[PDB]
């Protein structure tokens, strides 16, 4: 009987791996397990002595639509009534089949124009936010439900976030009465590693009961994503394993796959899923961000250098993906995507020369110039039209000396 | 029956029943320790001492309680440890300039006495976090708060002068006094977590303007060496807008904790005229002290900040600096034979470093009051490199960012932030304080950030030579931005502190110096340098009080170039 | 009994933390403790069997003036009369107390112009001197030892230096009749890494027993402590634990405090402790000089550029630092300083442009010109006074341009 809180060893008659062990006032999720010893974390924080009442289970949540309007943590516990029980179900789910998929061709409008035009978001596509530390990505996320989910289910799970980010959303959705049209999953910063992994696995159950199975198009939203990631190493730390760069376990990739794959389109319903994560360093090319765009289809990269040009949203439209963006858009928005990207490409590197060209360069120059003090700056409280986003481009392109 | 089986380092390994984070005695000599594992028979206990010279044979002793800190009278103007131990008591105690191994002595004075005036009476109803009364502490007032758990009927109730362990209440067959015990690893309890309203004073011209944040907000002081990072938040230990400051000094140099015992009464603050130590809290865990206690003085410090929030202030703790609280944390990690994480750090630093900035927040107090916790912590990364986990892992916890350049600090351009990748986060938050108080602000912040954005651009350029004359002007602005605002010396005797009066009006002087500059440009730059007006309001800062608002107007005269 | 030289295991009824062990003609230091099993340090080299006779207690050194004109080790065993014992100490000592501490503000002028001015050296100040391989860093600690300690006792820890190294010291003592005024302390190259530790350990142990006891002022010297960190990673890996940078010990830096921290100001006297530490590659940011200037009240980097320009001393102006400085400097000292430091800053800044400016840039290109040549150049045996070093500052600035 080892007791260092979170993590306590067991004597138990045959284990079972992620099996939940009542104690006195708490709860745990076995982790390890050989012949009759095991390691369990807990779920909070306890002290004296360990009665220990296995349950023979793994962590299995109830599902239904009382989730819909409460605010809850990264158990699925009430913060707020408890939800009806109601239909346990395997937190951890199962594996889509993808014959049975469908690929997304839907274009989700955000009335974003550095979005919608170039790299636009679809319905049941999986597209993360790439941010440097102390960027408006919180804004970006609320700013996108706030006019893509307004006839969906908006399922928040918050992952190791301090009291002035998941407060953020949530004010957020009570000012535009999109609370009781959604489903907050916190765990605070503070907080076990076994709930800090389990918030968006509770958040993403929930997601596959509402939209494939009552049928429904839910938005999913998730940070932090590099605390998730910073979580799991904690237990494969805790759990005597080999880890990897930076500490991290091997498993990262999977464990993350186990995540974002758990969205998309079937013919009942879909999950439009938006992971966000900080950047360590401002580094694309960190061991969190990287995995993270090897999954997700896509991603939105926001800039330093527009952020200190007061920018909003300071996103990079050349770093910045969107892989299943061209599976609904038209033969015409093809166009502006194509135009607005090499022109803006060939902008940005006639702005590197001619500082220390001829007429063709100096309009480009003068397009990318335009382009981010017009087309990317944008009131958080504005919405643009697919069309007045064109009408932007179409007058930037008359100004520049372009056709 | 307790006996140690194995000494390594500040870890203890005994033999015996103990409970989880229970207090301990260890040795003979009885060294105050605590527990922070159990394998069976056994537990793993870390010393907040010196455990050079312990036998395997020596006895460990129990306590039943946790460890805890007197929240009452007497911390104010004193200075402290790790375990909350008079740093004063200690030398008188013992006629020496060092600090003995296992002296146990009280924090609060037990001869002292206080005046307590109540502001209950007899038969009243009391709860938790309520004002009992209030205790003049040498020009504050001390509302003392009855802990949390207690609740009942007033039986008696006294007033007068009293000690620290005598009796001014009694409710319900309890006794009440004017300090109470509490755990400083457990959190004080709140109300309600209220919203940010009103920005944090700090008398600096940056980070009230350029990287301002809010009461109860937290921010990060990272760099490198000979940046300034003790000198900064000592400046924030000096003149910001708070009624309780405390400064933790978490395994630094022992100087620069006696600087604030010598420098401190003789400097009067900008909102009371009282001197500044009256409301300054010092906790001292220096880096030849103990390593176990630099944890100890974190959780510390915040308990303490948190009574003083409990009571209805404002509160600022400064914390220099963290990285040697996860030097801690790596140590005893390492001797307990756990896997080491990311550049030898613990797996939870992340989560042992949001115990502590967790606990800041502007909340509604168990009295219906309005509190404020700003925490400030520094982060010393090796060579200057940010993109470490103690700097990456407080980034995702605090409201700002507070970084130290090294280009800047070699140019000698103090205090050294990058105003790059500084930011904040929590702009919106206060944004309407200026904005009502002073409408042309946000107008003038773009643009001290325009200017600044692309001097930077420029300044890649300048490696050539040669420019437009609509590009020279961001590099005559820039430096008088710099010199004249962003630069503020913390040795100089009216520069050291900038009243927002001040700091204003220096960002109106430039934007009136700003749009006279645009207007001649159909004369040459160099004729209008010439003048040498802007290098009058460089020295604008050095200037004092009244001499100061007499040369604004005097430049002024000298900005119309009719 | 596993012997390993000079590492052994010993069986012992109870060990103790430090504990010494004598041995048949050698001395052993428990460093290590569990049950009845513990790991000793040998002084120096031994052979055969091991009769232990246990003292029970640390390392403890006699206090008195008998070293005071004497040659050690790092033992502080005599080389040269064995001192009285003689009052034994803790080699360790205690922690000092901040409270009854005084912050340094008298000024020791060094005669050097390159210190004096810029970042001048205080009683009681604790700094160090960095220098990359080969550079006269031992003439630097020489020349100012000969002109700020002729009324002070002069204490010399040598550590893991060659035979060419601590006699370039030990001379010089005698040639500046201050041998007799000195306590020298050296642990050889070869020496063992307890040796190689202990060293700074007696010498301040020494130096706050004449300096806040006997009431006196105490300068002390010591080379190289990139050595001492060799040295203390040598048993930080004997000592079976997890290493990590480089192979050092987690616990460097608060090592590298329980020496530093060893100095001050007091009522009684005062500890002038001056370290010295060749940075590996010529690296600032390595993990031995970095965690020194995290520590030290300020540094002395030496120059590679200005030494091959022949200029000694090598100081670089600009990377050079005293934190303690303003505390002594008058308001006409710390004119100067400005002036000299920023045109100086400005001066290289217009030395890496208008290579490949106007007047204003010229100035301050000449003058950073003559700073190299006449300001920071100096014979190793010239004095300077403060006055004479304003006199040159002033004869640079009126040829340059500038007022």
């Amino acid at each position: 009987p080892s007791i260092k809180p979170p993590l306590i060893a067991v004597e138990l008659e045959n284990p079972m791996l992620g099996e939940v062990i009542d104690l006195e006032e708490t709860k745990a999720i076995v982790i390890a397990a050989y012949e009759n010893k095991a390691l369990a974390l807990l779920f909070d924080y306890y002290t004296g002595e360990i009665q220990i009442n296995r349950q023979g289970n793994t962590y299995k949540i109830a599902v239904s639509e009382d989730y819909i309007g409460g605010i809850f943590n990264g158990f699925g516990e009430p913060i707020k009534p408890k939800p009806y029980p109601e239909d346990y179900r395997d937190i951890n789910g199962l594996a889509i089949n993808p014959y049975a998929r469908k690929v997304p061709n839907e274009i989700l409008y955000t009335g974003i124009s550095s979005i919608d035009v170039a790299h636009p978001l679809l319905k049941g596509q999986k597209i993360a936010i790439f941010s440097p530390p102390g960027l408006p990505m919180e804004r970006l996320a609320l700013q996108i439900a706030r006019n893509v989910a307004k006839d969906k289910t908006i399922i928040f799970a918050a992952i190791g976030v301090p009291s002035d980010i998941y407060k953020m959303f949530i004010d957020e959705f009570i000012n535009t009465k999109a609370i009781m049209n959604s489903a907050i999953f916190i765990s605070k910063a503070d907080s076990s590693p076994i709930e800090k992994i389990y918030t968006p696995r509770v958040a993403l159950t929930l997601a596959e009961y509402l939209a494939f199975e009552k049928n429904r198009d839910v938005l999913v939203l998730m940070l932090d994503m590099t605390n998730y990631a910073d979580a799991l190493r904690e237990i494969s730390t805790l759990r005597k394993e080999i880890p990897s760069r930076r500490g991290y376990p091997a498993y990262l990739y999977t464990d993350l796959a186990s995540i974002y794959e758990r969205s998309g389109l079937t013919s009942k319903g879909s999950i439009t899923l938006i992971p966000m994560l900080t950047m360590p360093g401002n580094d694309i090319t960190h061991v969190v961000p990287d995995l993270t765009g090897y999954i997700t289809e896509g991603q939105y990269v926001l800039s330093q250098d527009l952020h200190s040009k007061n920018i909003y949203p300071p996103i990079d439209l050349l770093k910045s993906l969107s892989r299943l963006a061209k599976n609904g858009m038209s033969k015409k928005h093809k166009k502006y995507a194509d135009i607005l990207i090499k022109s803006y490409a060939k902008g940005l590197e006639a702005r590197d020369i001619a500082t220390i060209l001829s007429k063709e360069d100096k309009a480009y120059l003068k397009f990318a110039e335009l382009v981010e003090k017009e087309f990317i700056k944008q009131d958080y409280y504005e919405y643009r039209s697919i069309e007045k986003s064109f009408e932007i481009i179409d007058s930037i392109l008359s100004q520049s000396g372009l056709p | 029956m307790n006996r140690i089986i194995s000494i390594n380092g500040p870890l203890v390994i005994a033999k015996g029943k103990f409970s989880i984070f229970e207090v301990v005695r260890v040795g003979e000599e009885k060294l105050i320790g605590e527990v922070i594992g159990i394998e069976n028979d056994k537990a793993y206990i870390q010393v907040y001492e010196d455990t050079n010279g312990l036998k395997v044979g020596e006895p460990v002793f129990n306590t039943g309680k946790p460890l805890t800190i007197e929240l009452g009278p007497g911390l104010l103007a004193n200075i402290f440890d790790g375990l909350g131990r008079p740093l004063k008591d200690i030398y008188e105690k013992t006629q020496s300039i060092y600090i003995p191994k296992g002296i146990d002595l009280p924090t609060l004075d037990r001869k002292k006495v206080w005046e307590f005036i109540p502001k209950k009476k007899k038969g009243d109803t009391i709860k938790g976090g309520d004002i009992i009364g209030t205790v003049n502490e040498n020009g504050f007032e001390h509302r003392i708060i009855v802990p949390p758990n207690v609740e009942g009927k007033i039986e008696e109730i006294y007033e007068g002068n009293f000690t620290i362990e005598e009796t001014i209440a009694i409710v319900n067959g309890k006794p009440i006094k004017l300090y109470h015990e509490w755990p400083i690893r457990k959190p004080r309890p709140y109300k309600e977590k209220l919203d940010y309203n009103y920005p944090f004073i700090t008398g600096t011209r940056v980070l009230d303007i350029m990287f301002p944040i809010a009461k109860g907000g937290s921010a990060a002081v990272p760099g490198p060496f000979g940046s300034g990072k003790t000198v900064l938040n000592q400046q924030i230990a000096k003149w910001a807008d708070s009624d309780i400051v405390i400064y933790i000094g978490c395994g630094e140099r022992g100087n620069e904790m006696t600087e604030v015992l010598e420098e401190f009464p003789k400097l009067k603050d900008p909102k009371t005229g009282k001197p500044l130590m009256y409301r300054t809290i010092l906790i001292a865990n220096t880096s030849n002290m103990p390593i176990a206690a630099r944890e100890a003085s974190i959780y510390l410090g915040a308990t303490i900040g948190e009574y003083f929030r409990d009571q209805g202030y404002s509160v600022v703790v400064n914390a220099d600096s963290t990285s040697r609280w996860a030097e801690a944390l790596r140590e005893i990690s390492s001797r307990l034979g756990e896997i080491p994480s990311e550049e030898g750090y613990p797996a939870y630093l992340l989560r042992k470093l949001a115990e502590f900035y967790e606990r800041s927040g502007r909340v509604r107090t168990l009295n219906d009051l309005e509190g404020s916790l700003t925490i400030i912590g520094a982060v010393s990364p090796p060579g200057g490199d940010f993109s470490e986990p103690v700097t990456q892992n407080t980034l995702r916890l605090v409201g700002a960012l507070w970084a130290l350049d090294s280009k800047l600090a070699y140019k000698r351009h103090y205090p050294a932030i990058n105003y790059l990748i500084s930011y904040t986060k929590q702009w919106e938050f206060v944004k309407k304080y200026f904005e009502e108080l002073y409408e042309d602000v946000i107008e003038i912040r773009e643009e001290f950030f325009a200017i600044l954005k692309r001097e930077s651009e420029l300044m890649d350029i300048v490696s050539i030579v040669a420019l437009s004359d609509n590009e020279k002007i961001y590099l005559h602005m820039g430096r008088i931005i710099r010199e004249g605002f962003l630069q503020q010396d913390a040795f100089d005797e009216n520069d050291s502190y900038s009243p927002l009066e001040k700091t204003i009006e220096l960002m109106r002087i430039i934007h009136k110096y700003y749009v006279t500059v645009k207007q001649l440009l159909g004369i040459p730059l160099e004729e209008i340098e010439q003048k040498g007006i802007h290098e009058k309001i460089i020295k604008l800062r050095y200037k004092s009080l009244k001499e100061f608002r007499e040369e604004i107007k005097a430049i002024e005269q000298e900005i119309l170039s009719l």
